[PDB]
Parts: C-alpha cells; structure tokens; sequence
C-alpha cells in the first residue's frame, strides 16, 4: 500500500519508489 | 491508532515572516525535518483536538521564493496551505493572487487560509478594508504577528475544522511556543479584530 517518505513525510503511491516530493527513494 | 497528519505549504513573498511564524511551535523547530532536494525545512506541528492530535507538517522555504516561483515537488501532495503577507508591505498583498495561482495550479482547490504578518507593528500599511482577496476566492483570513504569537493557532484550527470536516472541532490547549519577542497591543489587536469584522460588512 501507500507508504511515508521518511525524508519530507508525504505519502506516496505504492508503486511509487522515490517520493513525488522530494526524490528520496522508498527505503 | 493511525496518526492524523497533513502537508501544509507555507508561502508568500520573501521577508513577509513565513519562518518566523512556523518556528513559534516549539516542538515543530526541535523536530523539524531538511529536505535537502527541495531545500525545505519541514515542521511537524502537533496541535491537540478535542478529538485527538493533528499535525500539520509545514513546509517552509529556505529563502528561495525571493527568486522565483517554487517547483513542482515543493507544492505537490500538499493538502492544506496558509499564503502569507506582510501588512507593512503592500506589494506583499499585491503578489498574493500570484501565490494562489501557482498554489491551486498543483494542488488544486485546497483549504487555504490568508495571513496579514506582523500587525504588531504600529504603522500598518495594508488595512482591513483593503484586505478582500479572500473574500473574492472562498479563503479565510486572519491578521497575525509571528513575533508575538498573536493569533497563531486560528489559521491551523480553521484547517484543521476544513480538512477533518468538523466545524466544532477545538483546540483543547495551545502548543508550547516561543515566548513573545514582542508585545501585541491588547487594544490594538481589539480594534484590528474590529476592523475586520466592519470590512466584512462591505
Ligand atoms: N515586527 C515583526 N517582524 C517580523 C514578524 N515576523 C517576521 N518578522 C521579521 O521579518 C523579517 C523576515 O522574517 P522571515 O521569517 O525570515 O520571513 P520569510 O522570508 O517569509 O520566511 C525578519 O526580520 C523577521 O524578524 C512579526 O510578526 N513582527
Ligand atoms: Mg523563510
Ligand atoms: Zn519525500
């Protein structure tokens, strides 16, 4: 499911694997 | 229990009092967090509600908006915004459409709240009367000194009540912030409160 970027904090997609913020990629 | 969060963007003219006003919240300085790729610094700003915790996560610039509008990733899954201006500074007032615009462009039609900075300062240039951007866009307003903490929790409880949908949610207390630096005429802030309400009859 969605998961938080631990970056920036937004929420992002599950098949996201960087954030749509910030870049940082999905640990 | 899944925690209650939100991003808020927080932008406005450069010097307008955007850092100084997120930092007040304590808590949300010590935690806050540096996104290095976007140059941002975000805020978690915990207020606690009569039903439970919020937090409104704030991303504050790091000065970049005096240059130019903020990219994409700054705005983006942005669920809230405050737009502020400096009401000793009317071009601050006159950019604010601008900043709705490139706002609304990426996150559409969010809770926005509008805020007039630093009313503590006796010689005001942008009054009530001519403070009407918000009325004409569906937005609430307030007037706000970051350096006194005057009126600091109402833009986030009026989010708060929008994004959750209760209109009679409350702030139980206030979050520790920092100590006023400067005092807000209590008489002052009496006759501003004034002053808005009289505009809002026109
Ligand atoms: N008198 C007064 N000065 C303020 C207030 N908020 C910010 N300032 C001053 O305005 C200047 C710019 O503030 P800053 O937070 O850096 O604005 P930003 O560029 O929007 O983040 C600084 O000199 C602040 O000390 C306020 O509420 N009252
Ligand atoms: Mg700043
Ligand atoms: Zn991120």
């Amino acid at each position: 499911g969605t998961w938080d970027c631990d970056t920036c904090l937004v929420q992002n997609k599950p098949e996201a694997v960087k954030c749509v913020a910030c870049e940082t990629p999905k640990p | 229990e899944p925690q209650v969060q939100f991003k808020l963007v927080l932008v406005g003219d450069g010097g307008t009092g955007k850092t100084t006003f997120v930092k007040r919240h304590l808590t949300g300085e010590f935690e806050k967090k540096y996104v290095a790729t976007l140059g941002v610094e975000v805020h978690p700003l915990v207020f606690h509600t009569n039903r439970g915790p919020i937090k409104f996560n704030v991303w504050d610039t790091a000065g970049q908006e005096k240059f130019g509008g903020l990219r994409d990733g700054y705005y983006i899954q942005a669920q809230c915004a405050i737009i502020m201006f400096d009401v000793t500074s009317r071009v601050t007032y006159k950019n604010v459409p601008n900043w709705h615009r490139d706002l609304v462009r990426v996150c559409e039609n969010i809770p926005i709240v509008l805020c007039g900075n630093k009313v503590d300062i006796k010689d005001r240039k942008v009054k009530a009367k001519s403070i009407v951007f918000h009325r004409k866009k569906n937005l609430q307003y307030y007037d706000i000194s970051a350096k006194s903490n005057y009126n600091f929790e109402k833009p986030f409880l009026w989010l708060a009540r929008k994004l959750i949908g209760d209109p009679n949610l409350e702030f139980v207390a206030m979050p520790a912030l920092a100590p006023p630096e400067v005092v807000m005429d209590p008489a002052l802030a009496a006759q501003y409160e004034h002053d808005l309400e009289v505009a809002q009859t026109t």
